[PDB]
């Protein structure tokens, strides 16, 4: 049973200046050469959708500013730049093995 | 069974001897039971499964078929391309195949000199003290403890002490 | 399901090192034989 | 009193095979084959493996009508046609 | 010869038996002459012939050549369709050759054997009754008849009743 | 060792051995030291340089790989080629290894029987004269020259005479 916490709770960034937003496991999440951790977005009043998945792979339709790295039990997730239409939650999701859970989520002010 | 230990002088297995695979049956003055020797089992464990590894471990590298297609007008390539691929399964399942049946053979025979090594010793430590009968079966003279018996287990067998209350007993039966 | 070997018939879970499904197997998995069966004797041969 | 020597007996049935004849038996057979399978047809690895239903690498690629649900797809293990 | 029965103890084989491979020689009062014993020519005679059988039944899979033409414009197909078929024959040839080479190894040591553990029985049953002269030869005690050399043959050698007799001719000679 | 004469009955080497690979130690009253027999080691030494050639004979005809090249429009080609000659290089050096392997155990067998029957025929020729140790050691009982341990040394071991003197060595002792 991974617990996701991810800090920070509220980030913070105006136009243009790169936002990292990370969030830690309890054990890893890597198995078969490859880290099981997928990352979402869901903007206000809308439900979410894919950004990351395997934690370095970005979905068809998402902007290249979306970067996603990270090896073991710590994932980063780095925006480049950052403008309006970028206000939403962030959660990060493992899949290692059942039941799935997810981070407490992240305010991008 | 080339060396003959294996039926031949003993034909009967022991179906009570679970604790390992060679081992002696003492009926003295002291009840009666099996107990096993580890010096000849456990290097029969290590020599057959350094074996059984070994079959794997040889046969890491293969030939691994792989998909390939060709668009009607060359069949000359693609009969090749049949022709090899399982031509190349054939060399190694014959391999795989040889290399089992002679380890078999090698299992069974390599167990025979070790039982069959076990039982020389014993002839050659009890020697004139005991009788052969013919099933493996040694009767010795002198009227000892059952520790006596584990002396013939730990391969440590003092004559010169025995052998004259056996000659004693080699005087009397003549 | 999810396993390290797939084979066109099907998937293989196992640590042996033959099988005797399909060559074109992709991902690291045992080797195939033509062969019906193929045992290692541990053993001594039993009178019983 | 009497001393013989002996080796494991079992009445197990396992049945080797040696050049010399086809059919001995032994106390203990190791087998190394298989020959089951599950008879599914998933990932390897975690990802997710293309299975093209219908359509083929000249359908897909080029974009038939038919089939519009692979395009924009993922990475995956292998193709299925 | 590993196990020394052929040359070794006995060096001179028998011309005058042409009814089995193995069989003893008996010089009695009762005339002399040469017999055969079934039961262990008879598992010779099975264990090489299934031997016979298995390097034709394992030969059975075989790369087949088959005949393909090129154009004299496509040179690298044909030098590769050349080498990979005389490249399979030579790895067919090998395996051939060098299963043979062994298997001739295993039919001589296998007879080996067969008459090594032939030659242990018989002195495992006559024992202390005969004297081992050197070349296989046993020369008991007892004046019994022919049918003695029988039981011999048919490897029922009760020791008791042959004891007493013999035990009162080791002390006339002592 | 199935034969067990390598350990078993003689756990010990002899570093001053260097004439010959199998012989005879004397230790009577002219003298001591060690000597050799030359029909055991010259038949050992035939024996494995007939093996070591035999390698390298049947070894002559092998996949030789040769270059070919493609351009970049026949990969599946290139590929075939590819997978054929490491198949082959794949398939002959299992051979290679596999009859190294085997072979190392049958020169290390073929040498447990060459002492075991040198011994076997030594202890055929003592008999009764000589008393078995355990570690290969005979302790006869007559006091000859040492032109009697030459006499076991090529094989002319005459009996008759040397029984009378040893069966009053036998009486005395008794
Ligand atoms: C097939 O793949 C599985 C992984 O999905 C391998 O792990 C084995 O999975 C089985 C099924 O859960 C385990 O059996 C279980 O064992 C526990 C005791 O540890 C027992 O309490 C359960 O009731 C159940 O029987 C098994 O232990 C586990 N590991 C091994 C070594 O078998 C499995 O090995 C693969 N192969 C096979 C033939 O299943
Ligand atoms: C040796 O073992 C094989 C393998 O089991 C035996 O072959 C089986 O024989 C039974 C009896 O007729 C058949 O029902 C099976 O279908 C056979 N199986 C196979 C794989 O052939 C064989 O009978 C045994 N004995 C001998 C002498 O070969
Ligand atoms: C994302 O950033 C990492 C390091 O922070 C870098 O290694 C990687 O190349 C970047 N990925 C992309 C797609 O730019
Ligand atoms: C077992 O054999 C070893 C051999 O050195 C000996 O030390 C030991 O005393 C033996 N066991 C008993 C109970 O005598
Ligand atoms: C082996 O199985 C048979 C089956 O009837 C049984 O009679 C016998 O007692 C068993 N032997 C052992 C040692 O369990
Ligand atoms: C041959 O041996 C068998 C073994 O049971 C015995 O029944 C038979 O009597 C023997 N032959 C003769 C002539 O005694
Ligand atoms: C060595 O043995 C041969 C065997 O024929 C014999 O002729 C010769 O005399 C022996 N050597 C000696 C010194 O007796």
């Amino acid at each position: 049973d991974i617990v996701l916490t991810q800090s920070p709770g509220s980030l913070t960034v105006s136009l243009g200046q790169r936002a990292t937003i990370s969030c830690r496991a309890s054990e890893s999440v890597d198995n078969f050469g490859k880290s099981f951790m997928h990352w979402y977005q869901q903007k206000p009043g809308q439900s979410p959708k894919l950004l990351i998945y395997r934690a370095s792979n970005r979905e068809f339709g998402i902007p290249a500013r979306f970067n996603g790295s990270g090896s073991g039990t710590d994932f980063a997730l780095t925006i480049n730049p950052v403008e309006a239409d970028d206000v939403a939650t962030y959660f990060c999701q493992q899949s290692n093995e059942d039941p799935r859970t997810f981070g407490g989520g992240t305010k991008l002010e | 069974g080339l060396f003959g230990a294996i039926a031949g002088f003993i034909e009967g297995g022991w179906q009570g001897m679970v604790d390992g695979w060679y081992g002696y049956h003492h009926s003295n003055e002291q009840g009666s039971g099996y107990a096993a020797d580890k010096e000849s089992t456990q290097k029969a464990i290590d020599g057959v499964t350094n074996k059984v590894n070994s079959i794997i471990d040889k046969m890491n590298t293969q030939f691994e078929a792989v998909g390939r297609e060709f668009n009607n007008l060359e069949r000359r390539i693609e009969n090749l391309n049949k022709k090899m691929e399982d031509g190349f399964l054939d060399v190694w399942t014959y391999n795989a195949e040889l290399l089992v049946l002679m380890e078999n053979e090698r299992t069974l025979d390599f167990h025979d000199s070790n039982v069959k090594n076990l039982y020389d010793k014993v002839r050659l430590q009890l020697r004139d003290n005991a009788k052969e009968l013919g099933n493996g079966c040694f009767e010795f003279y002198h009227k000892c403890d059952n520790e006596c018996m584990e002396s013939v287990r730990n391969g440590t067998y003092d004559y010169p002490q025995y052998s004259e209350e056996a000659r004693l007993k080699r005087e009397e039966i003549s | 399901c999810n396993t390290k070997c797939q084979t066109p018939m099907g998937a293989i879970n196992s640590s042996m090192p033959f099988h005797n499904i399909h060559p074109l197997t992709i991902g690291e998995c045992p080797k195939y034989v033509k062969s019906n069966r193929l045992v290692l004797a541990t053993g001594l041969r039993n009178s019983p | 009193d009497q001393i013989c020597i002996g080796y494991h007996a079992n009445n197990s049935t396992e049945q080797v095979d040696t050049i010399m004849e086809k059919n001995v038996t032994v106390t203990h057979a190791q087998d190394i084959l298989e020959k089951k399978h599950n008879g599914k047809l998933c990932d390897l690895d975690g990802v997710k493996p293309l299975i093209l239903r219908d359509c083929s690498v000249a359908g897909w690629l080029l974009g038939n009508p038919m089939c519009d649900e692979f395009i924009n797809v993922p990475e995956w293990s292998y193709i299925v046609e």
